[PDB]
C-alpha cells in the first residue's frame, strides 16, 4: 500500500462514517477494511491513468 | 500563477490550502527556445464536513 | 455544587461525541436536556424546599413562585390550609387554589401565606453551575444519557439504554444513602406506639 | 408552559427527521398527533378541570361547552344533578342531558346549570405554547412518538414502538408523582372507619 | 479511489436511502458500501470511456 | 496512604492505555474520576469522621464544612439537636438548618456548635497522596475503571463493566473485613435485652 493515501483515505472514511453513530473498534475497523479495499482500487487506477497519459 | 516555482522537474505534488480553481503552469526551458502549458486544477472543500 | 462544564464533558464523552470541531449534539440541546434531567431529580427526591412568605389582599389575589412541583405546607396567619384545588370554588371549607404556578386561596380572605414548596434552579449556560451535591453527578448524567441514547444513531442504542437504566439506579442508591445521612435522624431504635 | 417547539424538536431528532429542508413528516401530521397526545394525557390524568356556571332559559336550551372530557359535577340552583343521560327523557327524575359538547337538563326545567369539566385547550399552530406543567414534556413525547414509529418504515419499528411504551410508562409514572406532590393532601395516616 | 466523486456518490446514496427509514449506523455503511462499489464501476467506466472516445 | 500515582498506573494498565506519548485519556479526567470514586467510597462505608466545635453568634450565623457527606451527632452547649431542615423555620423546637455546606441552628440561638460529620479530602493534583487505608486501593481501582469503562471503545465493553462490578464487589467485602477488625468490638457473645 501506499502510505499517505491510506492515512487520508482512513481520515475521511471516519468522517463519513461519523464516528457518534459507531463504536470505536468497529468504525476503526471498517475504515481500515474500506481504505485498503481503495488502495486496491487506486493501484489499478494508477494503471488506468498511467494507459490514459 | 505568476511564476512560482513549486516543483523541480516532471513531476508536481499539488497540495492547495485553498478554495479557488488553480492554474499550473509546466515550463520548458532552454537555451534555444521555452515552452509552458497550462493545466486547470479546481479545489473544493469536504460537504461531509460542511455543517 | 457541579459545574456544568463536567456535567457535559462526561456526557459527550459517553456519546463518542468528544470533538470541539463537530459537536453533532448542539449545546442548546444539552443544557435542555440538562434542565429535563434537574425536573425529574428534583422532583423525585424532593431536594429543594422553598419557603415563601407573601401577602395576599384584594388588589393582588394570586402569589406568583418559580419552578413549582408540589406543595406540602400552607398556613394563613398561621392557620392550616387543609385541601388543594384548582377550580375556584365559590363557598365552602378554606382550600388553596393552583394556578399553574400561581397561588391563591379559594374562597379567599384577606391575609398571609406561608408556603413550603419545590424549586428547580434550572440552568440556562453552559457556564453556569448546578447547586446540588457532588453526589448528584452521577444522577444527572446517567439520566441524561438515557434520555440522548434514544435518537437512533445504533441499531443497538437500546440496549445501551437498558444498561445505563441499572447504572442510574445504582446512582440514586448512593443518592439516597447520601440524603439519608444528611437530612434523617441517626436512630437505631423505634419508639412503642402510644394510643 | 411547554414551547410546541420544543417538543416537535424533539419527536424530528428521535425520528431521525431532523431536516429542516426535507420534513418527510408535515408539521399538519406533528400539530394533528400533538392534539391527539394532549386529549388522551388530559382524559387520562385528569389534569384541567374547568367550571363554567351559566342560565339555561325555554329561549336557549343548551350549554355549549368546547373540549368535553367529562362531567364530575352538576349543580341547578345550588341542587344537586344525579344522573346522565343522551336520550331526552320526557319526565321522570331530573338528569343531565349530554349531547356531544351541548349540556342541557333531561326534564327541562328553567334555572342555572354549575358543571365541572375537564378541557383540552389544544394547539392549532406551531409556535403555540401548551399550558401544562413541565414535567409533562417526557409524556407529549413518548405519546406522540408511538403514534409516529408505526408508519412503515423500518422493519423493525414495532420493537422500537414496544421500547417507548416502557419509557412512556416511566413518563407517566413521573407525571402521577408531580400530582400526587402538588393536588394531593400531605397525609401520613389513615382514618378509622366511623359507622 | 477518486474522493470527490466518492463524497458525492455518498452524498447522492444518503439522499436515496432516505434517512428517516434507516438507522444512521446502517445507512451510512450502506451507502458507504455502495459508493466503493460505484468507484470500483467507475474505473471501468474510465476505461470504457477512453476506449470510445 | 495510597500514592494516586499506583492508582492512576493500574487504571491505565487495565484501559490498555498505558502508553506515556498517547494518554488517550487525559489526566484531568482520571483526577476528576478518582475524586468520584473518594465521594462514593467514603459515603458508602463513612471512613472519615470529623468533629468541628466552633462558636455561632449574631454576627456569624453559618458555620461553614467542608466536602460534608453527613451529620451524625449536633451538641449546642452540651445539648442534643434532635431533628435536621433545609427551610429555616421560625420558631418552635430547635433545629438543625444545613445549607448546603453551611450549618447553623434554624430557631437561631447565639451559641457553639459542636458537629460530626463525614469529609472527602479530595485530590487535584497526579503527585498526591490518598490517606486511606492500603486496603482500599482494588476498591478505588476497580469503582473508577467501571467509571470509565462505559466509554463506547469497544462493543464488548458492558459485559467487561458487568465483571468489573463483581470484583469491586469483593473488594468492598475486603474493605468491610478490615474495617470490623480496626474499628469494631472484639466481642463472641450478644447481651441479653434488659427491659
Amino acid at each position: 500500500m501506499d502510505t499517505t493515501r491510506f492515512i487520508r483515505n482512513f481520515i475521511l472514511f471516519k468522517d463519513a462514517l461519523q464516528k457518534q453513530n459507531f463504536n470505536n473498534k468497529d468504525l476503526n475497523t471498517t475504515s481500515m477494511q474500506a481504505a485498503l479495499q481503495s488502495e486496491q482500487l487506486a493501484l489499478s487506477e494508477e494503471s488506468q491513468y498511467l494507459q490514459s497519459e | 500563477e505568476a511564476n512560482e516555482q513549486i516543483a523541480s522537474g516532471s513531476v508536481c505534488l499539488f497540495r492547495s490550502d485553498k478554495v479557488r480553481k488553480h492554474t499550473i503552469t509546466f515550463k520548458a526551458i532552454n537555451t534555444k527556445t521555452s515552452l509552458s502549458k497550462n493545466i486547470t486544477i479546481s479545489v473544493i472543500a469536504n460537504k461531509l464536513k460542511e455543517r | 455544587m457541579i459545574e456544568v462544564s463536567e456535567v457535559i464533558a462526561k456526557v459527550r464523552e459517553r456519546l463518542n461525541d468528544n470533538e470541539v470541531g463537530n459537536y453533532e449534539i448542539l449545546d442548546s440541546v444539552l443544557v435542555e436536556n440538562i434542565n429535563q434531567a434537574l425536573l425529574k431529580i428534583c422532583l423525585e427526591f424532593r431536594l429543594k424546599k422553598a419557603i415563601t412568605r407573601s401577602l395576599i389582599t384584594e388588589e393582588e389575589r394570586f402569589l406568583t413562585l418559580n419552578n413549582l412541583l408540589g406543595i406540602e405546607s400552607v398556613k394563613l396567619d398561621k392557620k392550616e390550609i387543609e385541601s388543594r384545588n384548582t377550580i375556584e370554588k365559590d363557598t365552602g371549607e378554606l382550600e388553596l387554589l393552583i394556578l399553574s404556578d400561581r397561588i391563591s386561596v379559594t374562597p379567599f380572605k384577606i391575609g398571609e401565606l406561608e408556603v413550603v414548596y419545590y424549586t428547580y434552579e434550572e440552568i440556562r449556560n453552559i457556564l453556569e453551575t448546578i447547586k446540588l451535591p457532588k453526589i448528584c453527578l452521577d444522577v444527572l448524567v446517567y439520566s441524561v444519557l438515557c434520555n440522548l441514547l434514544e435518537i437512533p444513531n445504533n441499531e443497538t442504542n437500546f440496549s445501551v439504554l437498558a444498561n445505563y437504566k441499572q447504572l442510574l439506579k445504582l446512582a440514586k442508591d448512593n443518592l439516597t444513602n447520601y440524603l439519608s445521612l444528611m437530612y434523617s435522624k441517626n436512630i437505631h431504635f423505634s419508639k412503642v406506639v402510644r394510643v
